């Protein structure tokens, strides 16, 4: 039941970014310490392609101009209520 | 480089990494080149290093994502 952990995965995953990034001779250490965990949950779970592109190691804005724009001209009630839904 | 053209699969090169990575056979077999590398670093670095430029040189666009993983490792 992976597809439930998603958010988890997604956490975990940039966690262990934030790890080799700051610290990689500890992380490396680590991730060699628990290779087989690492490779038979890759193999199972193949559809974490995050999992894979960290097998393969060893915007966000730009979105949110027009509700930024529609919130700050915004007038009457409905208009506010609209984007603050959104 | 009859790929790169000959397929719709091909920042940027990040997403090649990714989509090359992605496969099976190609990935093992850059395992095997990566292997006789690390076999071959202390032995002849200069060589080697020689050889890879020498073939990025005549073969820039193709390869080079072999070339960024083998940099990023080392």
């Amino acid at each position: 039941s992976s597809r439930h952990l998603a958010a988890f995965i997604n956490k975990f995953v940039q966690f262990i970014h934030k790890y080799i990034t700051y610290n990689a001779p500890a992380a490396i250490s680590f991730l060699q310490k628990h290779a087989d965990p690492l490779h038979d949950l890759s193999f199972d779970n193949s559809d974490l392609v995050m999992l894979k592109s960290l097998l393969a190691g060893l915007l966000t804005a730009a979105e949110m101009a027009p509700y930024m724009k529609r919130l700050s001209r915004g007038q009457t009630v409905e208009d506010l209520l609209e984007v603050l839904s959104d | 480089s009859t790929y790169s053209g000959q397929h719709q699969r091909v920042g940027a090169l990040n997403e090649l990494l990714q989509l090359w990575m992605g496969c099976r056979a190609t990935r093992t077999l850059m395992d095997i080149y990566v292997q006789c590398l690390s076999a071959l670093i202390g032995s002849c670095p200069d060589a080697c290093v020689d050889a890879l430029l020498d073939t990025s040189v005549q073969h820039s666009p193709h390869f080079d994502w072999v070339v960024a993983h083998i940099g990023s490792s080392f």
